[PDB]
């Protein structure tokens, strides 16, 4: 499409347009835009500083230079130079800003302000190698499409169900007496009420629940109006803030029903992102199995690195012969150095150093800080000598060549430099802290150990150079969204309020913290609720700023899910290279089935004790039900020991059987005194663990995981060293800070005392008078032990913002926070967070690569062609024809002639879609004319769908209609709709109909019925539900033990609202303690619950405690408890990750391009066309027309018919039975051998009998020679 | 054959026929909730609200849950006709709607629960009674029993792929 094709002097421009460094001049001017948009400080209501005012004029420089460039790109070629799509955006960026100059003259508006953010995408198109990355990143998106489309159906189901169950339910308030103020307590979120039963009595003493609006977050967390429902089941799916949307419903309706809505949204939202991560790791691994056949090239490689091993070694043999009285000192420096002594003389020094550097208190009374300086002075005197003995008696050139001892050079020099610089005295107090942090590098001295250290660094540093392309795309992704958010939000966080909206965007670093906060998932809920409330809070135009925090969280994770593959394809390349009476009882059915029924009754009472009454009727029943149960138990340990004796304790199940029984017996000795107590009660919980060793599925799963730990152990031992190394740099840098005074105006110790004013809401006419004291921020960095606590929670991506934003605000030793002092200390929490994210991901890749080895260990017994070549034999050898239930009676036959057609197929699919939008609208405060229409609609859509099951049942003749389960599922929906119509209109002559409405929603699940590519993915998981649910048995057991251990212990805990153990989040009953643990299992702010259990909480005035002891029911076992729950939840959820690799392995190693069984599964459906009587034997005439209509991956050409496919079928040994009626199995085997490549005779008969040997070797049925007669049909 | 012959349907159909008798018991019985004002004590019923002090004076005034319970017995009638036709022609498929009808027999009993739990809040001291506890166990019998008979009627996911859903 070229433009006039001329040759003036303009042809000489083409020699200058495309010279060499024209890329470099444009690279250096787009990088100026990145800085020009970074120093753009936004201002709230039309304000401009000076530098902001000069940078407005600097755009006109970058307007014309990008126009001087681009017009020369037109003169260079013309309209065909829109060929690069990445240049097609080039003129697109410029053509908006020329329009911006036009609208600039209209002033002598902020929509084009946001398009200048797009310019660094030009920086991608300039620099190559990132053309490799963006091309590679869209190629992962093809196999993920069915997973992402089911999550899109996962949200729409739970948006409509949450819309019809909860419309309008939140709008109740707890206002004061008659006022407009919503009544809270001091941290309590403004949560709804109900005047009627089951939700919130509203006991805040001078307040009455009235209609209007208390609402969730500010208006944004409703359930009315399809768009809000779909927004607040989105946030719930990301497991972030799903407990406020639970505890708001649970506060308005009432509990005990709406838990089943959210804990099935989490358990399905988890399960279908857990198989999205395994989705991407399918498509690129099958490419990499095709390069594993270069096994003879690693044989050449390990020879060469053996040649590099000798050649350096022999040359040191040469080196230490050349430089050779003073030799008498030499042999001394062999016999002292290489001896057993310096394997043990150095450790006493090093382990004595890492206790010196990790002592580090706040106060250190006076003698400790004197020992810190002498030790450092002493232990350097051992460091230099140890080094100096290597200087003489090892060889000078050999010493510096080793990298680990080059590291020891940098240590010993820096120790001397930092000691003498203090004696010089001329050093700033900023610098002596820096010298102190330099010593901390001595901790790597410990790493002269780890035997695979040199294997480990070669694993990690090889991975980074597979990520350094992608990781530079991630950093240039988080810049575009930081430059965008600064234009949309840009100091619109004004709000006229007093609460700290602290992650604002009104700066470049504050928008770079705040984007990286919503990237890692932590607390993006509070962030999105400010961008929505900055513009127009909730409205039409305004809630479309949700779209900024969606694409940032979906795309910003999909980049980061693609660094998970490039490691996994790099980490996979390295992997290529009378006692007879007691004897019966133990083996009786009477006794084993006794125990399993007795365990279940033992722990049903042990589940729900009181557990806090100690006097009531639910105690005297259970004390009789407990002591009588210890009798039977102990009785069982008698009858096991009378069969074997003292040597039966070999089994790990009997060592626990004898442990739980002896403690339950001593509770009877402890109940023998009261007439020690409760400890022995809880030792009875171990029981069902014994029943777990009676399960067999786990032997495969748990054993496969401890294979993977052996190879990942090396990484885990390093990632827990960094939490010690960044503890000691974290202590060093934040000692005594985080020590904040209650009113933020007093700043030091003595004067944060007395009483002050707390001004409510916003105005200084509502003064309340509270006292003030030091608050110590609960996760402080004081001790190295007490800093591994805090740095463990920022490791789990939970609660870092609050802590991170505190580490910014800190100043000198015992002083309160200054507001935005030193943002430079946000680099600590970033580099470490990013690092731990990189070692947590290398572990995860380990558990994947190990299991794909361990599943293929079963298929190393191969002697066969391929996996696809394995299944398609088992698809031919095993399959059988299809139903084809064709009717008689031409009255009825005309009816069937409609039903199976595409008339009903396309019509009943259509009326669901109108039934979707009929449920789609359904907003709140709708009109009464609209209430009349949708009540008709519901009546209309039932009569149509019941007319479906009338026509089909008069067609399919009952036999066949119940056959498919989808028709039986329709019969469940239809009757639930008819009983929903009737129950509504009988009322018109009624709250309970809210369940029957759900049946109206389930019609959307008829959609996926025709969606063939999706149903085939759910059915894979139901077929996979084999090795999973025994792993789920350990999850249930885990939640069961930690419920009962905490329930006796963390009860008496005084459900005061505002204090994070409240009426929604009890520890008291058993199902309230299961849900609390499901909160800590999805990481939902578990760090507070830990602080809620303590030593000084109140004790719930229903218990005893009768004098005084009113603030002593907390039990600090919680640090031992929530932490020990959190690792045992993390480790065991990894076994859910492993168990999904286990049975889905045939689906995750597919190749749906070569021999996809979708061609095979559709192939049965052509047989019903020509063989309709289920005879299972076709005529050999109409196979010929059946060949031509399949698909060219499995059928034949459109060059039809041929002597080619007909040459193929005569070329196959196709048998002809009586009259020439073939079976499908002989025809299927020939038409799969058309793709499964073949030869002439000789090789054909050799393939036949070897298939007979391979199938019979597979066949554990040594009988049934009809399969061998099937090889006479398929082969002969 | 193969659905009906396994004892899985034996135990499950028997359990249901217990809860059917419990359901027929819980409808005609009269002790749902104790009116206790403190006399003019009474018991709510689906058909009669009888006043007791020993003087027993029965009459009636909760209109909705009465007509719902008619529908709950209507499926229990239809759910047993389909089951008795099932065993006699080697026809397995009639257990498929017969398991469906028991579930809607269960849910319509559950509505009759939560209407009667609602009418207490309209109105003096209240507590529940024994036939309300009979109706709770009649629910759990039927609703779990109908679903379990539904699952036992359907055959096994093809597990291996060459015998899908027939
Ligand atoms: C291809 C890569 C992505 C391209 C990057 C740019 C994407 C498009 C950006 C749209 C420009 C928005 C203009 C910002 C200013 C809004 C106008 C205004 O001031 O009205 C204020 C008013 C009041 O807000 P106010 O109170 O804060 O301002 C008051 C100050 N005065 C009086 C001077 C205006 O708000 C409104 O009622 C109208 C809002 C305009 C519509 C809101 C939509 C903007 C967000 C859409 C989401 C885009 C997501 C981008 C990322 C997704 C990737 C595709
Ligand atoms: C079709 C396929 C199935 C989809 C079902 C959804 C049907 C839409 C319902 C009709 C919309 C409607 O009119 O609602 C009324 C409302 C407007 O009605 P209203 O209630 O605000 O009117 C005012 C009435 N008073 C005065 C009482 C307040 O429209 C909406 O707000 C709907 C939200 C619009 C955007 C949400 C759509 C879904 C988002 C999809 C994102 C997916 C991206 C990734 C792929
Ligand atoms: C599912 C596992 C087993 C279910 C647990 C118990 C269900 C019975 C519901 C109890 C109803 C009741 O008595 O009152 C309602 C209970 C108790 O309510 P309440 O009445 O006590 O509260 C008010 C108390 N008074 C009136 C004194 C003021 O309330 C709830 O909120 C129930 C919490 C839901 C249970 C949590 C289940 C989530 C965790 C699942 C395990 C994780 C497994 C992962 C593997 C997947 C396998 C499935
Ligand atoms: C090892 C590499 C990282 C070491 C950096 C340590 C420097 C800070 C220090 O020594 O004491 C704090 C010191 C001690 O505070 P100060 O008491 O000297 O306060 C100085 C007072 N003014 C500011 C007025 C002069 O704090 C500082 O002010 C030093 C400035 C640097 C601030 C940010 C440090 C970098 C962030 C940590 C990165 C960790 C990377 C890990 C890999
Ligand atoms: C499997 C992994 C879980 C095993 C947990 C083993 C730790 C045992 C906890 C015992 C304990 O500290 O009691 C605290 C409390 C009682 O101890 P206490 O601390 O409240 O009372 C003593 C108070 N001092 C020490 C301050 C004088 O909890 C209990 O009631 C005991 C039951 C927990 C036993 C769980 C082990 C079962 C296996
Ligand atoms: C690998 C990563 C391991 C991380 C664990 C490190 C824990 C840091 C301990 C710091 C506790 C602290 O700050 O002291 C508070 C207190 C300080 O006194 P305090 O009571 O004034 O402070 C508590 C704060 N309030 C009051 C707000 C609750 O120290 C104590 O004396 C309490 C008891 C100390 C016990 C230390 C807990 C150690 C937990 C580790 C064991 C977990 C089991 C794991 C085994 C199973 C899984 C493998
Ligand atoms: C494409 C494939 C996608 C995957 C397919 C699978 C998706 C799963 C779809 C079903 C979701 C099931 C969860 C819905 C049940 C939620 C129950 C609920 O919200 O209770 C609140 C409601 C409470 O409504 P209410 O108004 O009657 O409560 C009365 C309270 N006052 C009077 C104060 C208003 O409870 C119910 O209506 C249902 C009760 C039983 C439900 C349990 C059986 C299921
Ligand atoms: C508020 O509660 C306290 C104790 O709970 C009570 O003494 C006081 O009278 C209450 N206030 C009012 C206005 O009743
Ligand atoms: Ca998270
Ligand atoms: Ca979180």
């Amino acid at each position: 499409f070229c433009l006039t094709l001329q040759n003036p002097l303009r042809k000489a421009c083409i020699s200058i347009v495309e010279w060499k460094p024209f890329e470099t001049i444009i690279l250096l001017t787009i990088f100026a835009n990145c800085v020009a948009l970074a120093v753009y400080l936004p201002m709230p209501e039309d304000d401009n500083n000076s530098l902001n005012l000069g940078l407005e004029k600097l755009e006109y420089f970058f307007l014309t230079v990008f126009s001087i460039e681009a017009a020369m790109k037109i003169i260079a070629y013309g309209f065909l130079f829109h060929q690069d799509a990445y240049l097609r955006s080039g003129w697109n960026v410029l053509d908006f800003i020329i329009v911006f100059l036009g609208v600039f003259t209209a002033i002598l508006v902020k929509a084009l302000r946001a398009f200048r953010v797009l310019r660094p995408l030009r920086l991608v198109s300039g620099v190559p190698s990132l053309q490799v990355v963006l091309n590679s990143i869209f190629k992962a998106m093809l196999p993920l499409f069915h997973i992402a489309l089911l999550v899109l159906f996962m949200v729409i189901i739970y948006a409509i169900i949450g819309l019809e169950l909860f419309k309008g339910k939140m709008h109740k308030t707890c206002y004061y007496i008659g006022t407009d103020i919503v009544a809270t307590v001091e941290n309590e979120k403004p949560s709804p009420c109900a005047r009627t039963g089951s939700g919130r009595p509203c006991t805040i003493n001078g307040s009455e629940c009235r209609g209007g609006w208390p609402g969730p977050n500010h208006g944004i967390t409703h359930f009315d109006n399809f768009g809000f429902s779909m927004l607040t089941v989105y946030q719930c799916i990301t497991m972030e803030g799903w407990t406020d949307v639970l505890y708001w419903v649970n506060d308005a309706i009432g509990n005990e029903w709406p838990w089943i809505y959210f804990v099935t949204l989490i358990l399905l939202g988890s399960f279908f992102i857990l198989n999205l991560v395994l989705g991407v790791l399918s498509g690129e691994f099958t490419k990499e199995r095709e390069k594993a056949k270069s096994r003879g090239t690693f044989q050449k490689l390990r020879e060469k690195q053996q040649l590099e091993e000798d050649l350096r070694g022999y040359m040191s043999w040469i080196t230490q012969g050349e430089v050779m009285w003073n030799r008498v000192f030499r042999w001394k420096c062999h016999d002292l150095v290489k001896s057993r002594v310096f394997y043990w003389l150095v450790i006493l020094i090093v382990a004595l150093n890492t206790l010196s550097i990790a002592s580090e208190h706040h106060n250190q009374p006076l003698w400790l800080t004197h020992l810190q300086d002498i030790a450092n002075r002493v232990l350097l005197s051992l460091f230099t000598i140890e080094m100096l003995l290597k200087m003489y008696g090892l060889g000078l050139r050999q010493y510096f060549m080793s990298i680990f001892n080059r590291f020891d050079c940098f240590v010993v020099c820096s120790g001397i430099l930092e000691l003498l610089l203090v004696e010089s005295g001329a050093m700033t107090p900023l610098g002596i802290s820096v010298l102190r942090c330099i010593r901390l590098l001595r901790l790597f001295k410990i790493t002269k150990y780890w035997t695979s250290l040199s294997n480990l660094v070669a694993s990690l540093l090889n991975s980074i150079r597979s990520i350094a392309s992608l990781l530079l795309l991630l950093f240039l992704f988080i810049i575009i969204f930081a430059l965008l958010g600064m234009q949309l939000f840009g100091g619109r966080y004004d709000f006229e309020d007093t609460e700290v909206r602290r992650s604002n965007f009104d700066n470049f670093p504050q928008a770079l913290i705040s984007v990286f906060q919503v990237l890692t998932g932590e607390d993006w809920n509070s962030v999105m609720y400010n961008g929505i409330m900055a513009y127009g809070g909730p409205s039409y135009p305004g809630v479309l700023v949700c779209i900024y925090f969606i694409i940032l969280f979906v795309c910003g994770n999909y980049i980061l899910l693609n660094v998970f593959l490039a490691i996994a394809v790099d980490n996979l390349a390295e992997a290529e290279s009378v006692r007879v009476l007691c004897h019966r009882i133990v083996n009786a059915t009477w006794f084993t089935n006794f125990i399993l029924l007795f365990i279940l009754l033992s722990s049903a009472a042990l589940a729900a004790e009181d557990p806090i009454r100690a006097e009531s009727v639910r105690n005297q029943i259970l004390g009789y039900f407990d002591i009588a149960f210890t009798s039977v138990f102990t009785v069982e340990i008698v009858l096991k020991m009378t069969t074997y004796g003292a040597f039966l304790h070999k089994g790990s199940f009997c060592r626990n059987y004898f442990n739980i029984l002896d403690l339950l017996v001593v509770a009877v000795s402890l109940i023998s005194m009261g007439l020690v107590v409760k400890i022995l009660r809880v030792l009875r919980v171990l029981r069902p663990l014994r029943a777990i060793n009676r399960a067999k599925g786990l032997k495969h799963v748990v054993q496969c995981v401890f294979v993977a730990i052996r190879t990942i152990g090396n990484i885990v031992l390093v990632t827990t060293l960094l939490q010690f190394m960044f503890a000691c740099i974290g202590v060093q840098l934040f000692k005594g800070k985080f020590f904040s005074c209650n009113d933020l105006s007093k700043m030091t110790e003595e004067e944060c005392r007395g009483y002050y004013y707390v001004y409510k809401d916003g105005d200084p006419t509502q003064m309340e008078l509270r006292p003030r004291q030091w608050i110590h921020n609960d996760f402080h960095f004081d001790n190295v032990l007490s800093a591994m606590m805090s740095l463990f929670t920022v490791s789990t991506f939970e609660g870092w913002p609050q802590l991170l934003y505190r580490a910014i605000d800190s100043n000198e030793e015992d002083m309160g926070p200054v507001y935005n002092n030193r943002v430079e200390m946000a680099i600590f929490f970033i580099i470490y967070i990013i690092l731990i994210a990189f070692f947590m991901m290398n572990i995860f890749v380990g558990f994947v690569i190990v299991t794909f080895q361990e599943q293929g260990e079963t298929e190393y017994k191969n002697c066969e062609l391929d996996k696809n070549q394995r299944q398609c034999v088992q698809y031919a050898l095993k399959a059988r024809p299809l139903r084809c239930y064709i009717p008689k009676n031409p009255y009825q036959y005309q009816v069937w002639y409609v039903v199976t057609s595409s008339y009903f197929e396309y019509l009943m699919f259509a009326l669901i879609m109108l039934n979707t939008i009929c449920l789609g609208m359904q907003h709140y405060h709708q009109s009464e004319e609209m209430n009349h229409i949708s009540d008709i609609l519901n009546v209309a859509f039932t009569i149509i769908f019941t007319l479906e099951m009338i026509l089909k049942l008069l067609a399919f003749k009952a036999r066949g209609y119940f056959g498919d389960p989808w028709n039986v599922f329709d019969f469940l929906i239809v009757i639930g709709s008819i009983i929903d119509v009737i129950l509504s209109e009988i009322d018109t002559f009624r709250i309970s109909s809210a369940f029957f409405r759900l049946f109206r929603v389930m019609r959307l699940i008829k959609l996926l019925s025709r969606a063939e590519g999706v149903r085939t993915l759910l059915w894979t998981f139901i077929k996979s539900f084999q090795a999973l649910p025994y792993v789920a048995l350990l999850i249930v057991m885990l939640f069961f033990i930690y419920a009962v251990i905490g329930m006796q212990m963390f009860g008496k805990i005084a459900l005061v609202d505002g204090t994070q153990i409240n009426r929604n989040n009890n520890f008291q009953t058993f199902p309230q303690a299961v849900l609390l643990l499901f909160r800590c299992a999805t990481g939902e702010a578990w760090q507070e619950i830990l602080l809620a259990c303590s030593y000084g909480k109140l004790c719930d005035p229903e218990s005893d405690y009768a004098p005084g002891e009113e603030y002593t029911c907390g039990t600090n076992f919680a640090y031992y408890y929530f932490i020990s729950f959190y690792m045992l939840c993390a480790f065991l959820i990894i076994n859910l990750f492993v168990a999904v690799i286990m049975d889905n392995f045939d689906y995750l190693t597919r190749d749906w391009s070569i021999l996809g069984p979708h061609h095979l599964d559709e192939f049965k459906a052509i047989w019903a066309e020509y063989d309709p009587e289920a005879k299972g034997r076709i005529k050999h005439l109409d196979v010929v027309t059946l060949l031509r209509r399949i698909q060219p991956p499995l059928g034949f050409g459109k060059f039809c018919p041929h002597r080619v496919a007909c040459k193929r079928l005569v070329g196959m040994n196709m048998p002809l039975n009586s009259d020439g009626t073939v079976t499908f199995n002989a025809t299927l085997f020939a038409l799969v051998r058309t793709a499964l490549k073949i030869k002439t005779e000789g090789n054909f008969e050799q393939a036949n009998e070897e298939l007979r040997a391979i199938i019979k070797k597979i066949w554990k049925r040594t009988s049934m020679k009809l399969l061998d007669q099937v090889i006479p049909p398929i082969g002969d | 054959m193969s659905p009906t012959e396994a004892p899985k349907v034996r135990v499950t159909l028997f359990c249901i026929l217990v809860g059917i008798v419990l359901a027929m018991t819980a409808v005609v019985s009269d002790h749902w909730a104790v009116l206790s004002p403190h006399c003019e004590a009474a018991h709510f019923g689906l058909w009669r609200i009888c006043t007791k002090r020993g003087e027993k004076n029965c009459s009636y005034f909760s209109i909705s849950a009465a007509a719902i319970s008619v529908f709950s017995l209507g499926f229990l009638i239809m759910g047993t006709i389909c089951a008795l036709m099932a065993f006699r022609k080697k026809r397995d498929y009639l257990l498929r709607p017969a398991s469906m009808f028991y579930v809607f027999a269960g849910l319509c009993l559950f509505v009759s629960l939560e209407v009667m739990r609602q009418s207490v809040k309209r109105m003096i001291e209240y507590y529940y009674s024994w036939s309300f506890a009979c109706a709770c166990a009649a629910f759990v019998l039927l609703f779990l029993g109908g679903i379990s008979l539904l699952l036992f009627s359907l055959p096994r996911m093809p597990q291996n792929p060459w015998e899908s859903c027939m």
